[PDB]
């Protein structure tokens, strides 16, 4: 495990070395933020209807009541451009308060404590993350348990010894061929069918493919001593 | 999930038909272009939240012909191999349900851009979801596929939320005709009640009637002689003709102005609504989720989606 | 009629396409409006006839190029319209020129519309291909039957959230 | 005007064009005539009352 772990840390480091797309989402804000910038700028350039673009020009042009309207249809433009610029600016740091607030999330469940949501630190079963400082956000290094190969077994819901049907406390029935043997869905260890691994309900004529097996008691060489 | 693409020619849209317009418009300078990129970026928001929220695996998953799930019937949510389109019969509802203007608007400027992704594809992904929940269970989105029975899975999912797996087996028989209750009475519902989807027809709605605003101020005056481009610059002369242009270039743009900020907060809600979508389809859909009620009302078993027009249907699955 | 033109009837000054239209008018109406409240179709003034007022200029332009320091090679998206000014070949998304059109699906490199995504790939040029939604695997379904890992890998994987 | 590649190198305002779909411009269509219709009136208004 501590092998594997140090195998993904080091291809996570290779990756972000090579690949710099991978902070695509946070260049993304910065590249959004540097164009509205850039536009706001650019505006003043703007004429909007007006003899020119520049206060000062139109200041050192005409008299003080044309110079009036035209530094009035001026000012509406920029009022306009900063209105705009204003709004989008609001609308993209709502966006980024709720990606704040999903992240603030992700903190407290995944790298504090253990997460049971799915998918919500990343695929596969979480166990726990490691945050990374980035400009303008973070980075999560999300350690998740996936399971690599599989085998198709023979399985069974229970296992009819005297006629009430036994049941997992916790795993499933599974059996290669040999015999009957209790495992975790998500790992393969096979295990003995005893009472302590088991909880008898109901019978053998109730539970639909049911199976007969030899349930080991762990009583039964004790009591014999 | 998704919000309707639009978009609309800030040139075309103002100055459609105009070459003095158009040498107005490059005065202002960059709010044409802002606006066009704007509704763009709103677009790839839109097929990024479609993308997010339809698919959450790598592959596709199919249901073997032979089918024996216990009692439960999914042919209702199965997709339908005989239709011209691949569906269920409840995504019949879901696409019939929910509602030329296309036309008028894209002669206005006003275009609509088909989705990335087609409602038959949409299809596709909601059916290898279901397959994958049906048969891997769980396991199908946490990594490699494992074939697990259905029985086991809910007995495994009863477990999960304190009832002991043993009512299962028991009940299979009652449980299997509770489910196909709920099931027609579901399909029942959808095909009476037409409000079902109300959630999705009011996003329609609101975008039909930005559209359709949208389109009709082009007729309003803005303070001009006419709203007709072509009637002034048939009528005035180039000074006054520009004047009046550009009484209503600045009448239009502050129409599209309006309506480039209210999509994008609707597409603000739209990705809010498309992230708990996502997360709604990881949890209660693939996995199964603890959250009280975030599922639905009761104890979260598991979760069927179904697709709908410009968004998703859950079929949540609750004890 | 059936060409883009630039007509003047009746003091009415626009562009559009003129074609022999289906809606009638009654003896008195003269000028039809659309659903937007534009033009629409008019009554020729010297010989009575109703003709449609469709305007140019139909559907957008779409650019499709891979990154300048890969290739220069383009292909040119016609949004919503068939091919005809124009390698030239039609998609749910419209008329597409530059383009190979390939029924091998693979994964959305470049999105394109209804769809449909286009990328770059073998001597090298565009293509057109419907999107992949990844590879078919078809898991056995059997009561009897369970799989059980006999394997795990713990996995590192890297998210970034503004 | 030169080619696609051109139109949206200018449309970004940089020579870099990263991979993707962008939008440039509408698809124009140039009228191919000048077609004039008017009722047939053949005598001149009274301005001389």
């Amino acid at each position: 495990i501590a092998n594997q772990f140090n195998s993904a840390i080091g291809k996570i480091q290779d990756s972000l070395s090579s690949t710099a797309s991978a902070l695509g989402k946070l260049q993304d804000v910065v590249n959004q933020n540097a164009q509205a910038l850039n536009t706001l700028v650019k505006q003043l350039s703007s004429n909007f209807g007006a003899i020119s673009s520049v206060l000062n020009d139109i200041l050192s042009r005409l008299d003080p009541p044309e110079a009036e309207v035209q530094i009035d249809r001026l000012i509406t433009g920029r009022l306009q451009s900063l209105q705009t610029y204003v709004t989008q600016q609001l609308i993209r740091a709502a966006e980024i308060r709720a990606s704040a607030n999903l992240a603030a999330t992700k903190m407290s469940e995944c790298v504090l404590g253990q997460s049971k949501r799915v998918d919500f630190c990343g695929k596969g079963y979480h166990l726990m993350s490691f945050p990374q400082s980035a400009p303008h956000g973070v980075v999560f290094l999300h350690v998740t348990y996936v399971p690599a190969q599989e085998k198709n077994f023979t399985t069974a819901p229970a296992i009819c010894h005297d006629g009430k049907a036994h049941f997992p406390r916790e795993g499933v029935f599974v059996s290669n061929g040999t015999h009957w043997f209790v495992t975790q869905r998500n790992f393969y260890e096979p295990q003995i069918i005893t009472t302590d691994n088991t909880f008898v309900s109901g019978n053998c004529d109730v539970v639909i493919g049911i199976v007969n097996n030899t349930v080991y008691d762990p009583l039964q060489p004790e009591l014999d001593s | 999930v998704s919000m309707t693409k639009t978009s609309v020619d800030c040139t075309m849209y103002i100055c459609g038909d105009s070459t003095e317009c158009s040498n107005l418009l490059l005065q202002y300078g960059s709010f044409c272009t802002q606006l066009n990129r704007a509704l763009t970026g709103i677009a790839v928001e839109q097929d990024k939240n479609t993308q997010e929220v339809f698919a959450q695996v790598k592959q596709i998953y199919k249901t073997p012909p032979i089918k024996d799930f216990g009692g439960f019937n999914f042919s209702q949510i199965l997709p339908d191999p005989s239709k011209p389109s691949k569906r269920s019969f409840i995504e019949d509802l879901l696409f019939n349900k929910v509602t030329d203007l296309i036309c008028a608007q894209k002669f206005n400027g006003l275009t609509v851009l088909p989705p990335l992704l087609t409602d038959e594809m949409i299809a596709q992904y909601t059916s290898a979801l279901l397959a994958g929940t049906i048969t891997s269970g769980w396991t199908f989105g946490a990594g490699a596929a494992l074939q697990i029975p259905f029985a086991m899975q809910m007995a495994y999912r009863f477990n999960g939320i304190g009832v002991t797996q043993n009512v299962l087996y028991e009940n299979q028989k009652l449980i299997a005709n509770q489910f196909n209750s709920a099931i027609g009475k579901i399909q029942d519902s959808l095909s009476s009640t037409a409000s079902a989807l109300g959630k999705l027809q009011d996003v329609v709605n609101q975008n039909a009637q930005a559209l359709n605003t949208l389109v009709k101020q082009l007729s309003s005056n803005f303070g001009a002689i006419s709203s007709v481009l072509n009637d002034i610059l048939s009528r005035l002369d180039p000074p006054e003709a520009e004047v009046q242009i550009d009484r209503l270039i600045t009448g239009r743009l502050q129409s599209l102005q309006t309506y480039v900020t209210q999509q994008l907060i609707r597409a603000a809600e739209i990705r809010a609504s498309a992230n708990l979508a996502a997360t709604k389809m990881s949890e209660c859909v693939l996995g199964q989720s603890k959250r009280v009620d975030f599922c639905g009302k009761g104890y979260h078993l598991m979760s069927f989606p179904q697709s709908a027009p410009h968004g998703v249907v859950f079929l949540h699955v609750t004890y | 009629k059936n060409k883009c033109v630039n007509f003047n009837f009746n003091g009415l000054t626009g562009t559009g396409v003129l074609t022999e239209s289906n809606k009638k008018f009654l003896p008195f109406q003269q000028f039809g409006r659309d659903i937007a409240d534009t033009t629409d179709a008019v009554r020729d003034p010297q010989t009575l006839e109703i003709l449609d007022i469709t305007p140019c200029s139909f559907g957008g332009v779409s650019v499709i190029t891979p990154g300048t320091n890969t290739s220069n090679q383009v292909a040119v998206l016609y949004q919503d319209v068939n091919c005809t000014e124009v390698n030239v070949f039609q998609t749910r998304a419209g008329c597409l020129i530059g383009a190979e059109h390939v029924n091998n699906s693979y994964e959305c490199d470049i999105p394109i519309g209804a769809g449909i995504c286009a990328s770059y790939q073998t001597s090298q040029s565009i293509i057109a291909y419907t999107m992949s939604l990844g590879a078919e695997n078809s898991v056995a379904y059997s009561n009897n039957s369970i799989a059980i890992p006999t394997n795990f890998t713990i996995s590192v994987t890297t998210e970034i959230l503004p | 005007a030169l080619d696609p590649l051109s139109e949206t190198k200018c449309t970004l305002k940089s020579f870099t064009v990263e991979k993707g779909i962008y939008q440039t411009s509408n698809f124009r269509v140039q009228p191919t005539e000048s077609i004039v219709r008017f009722p047939n009136i053949t005598n001149l208004c009274p301005f001389g009352e």
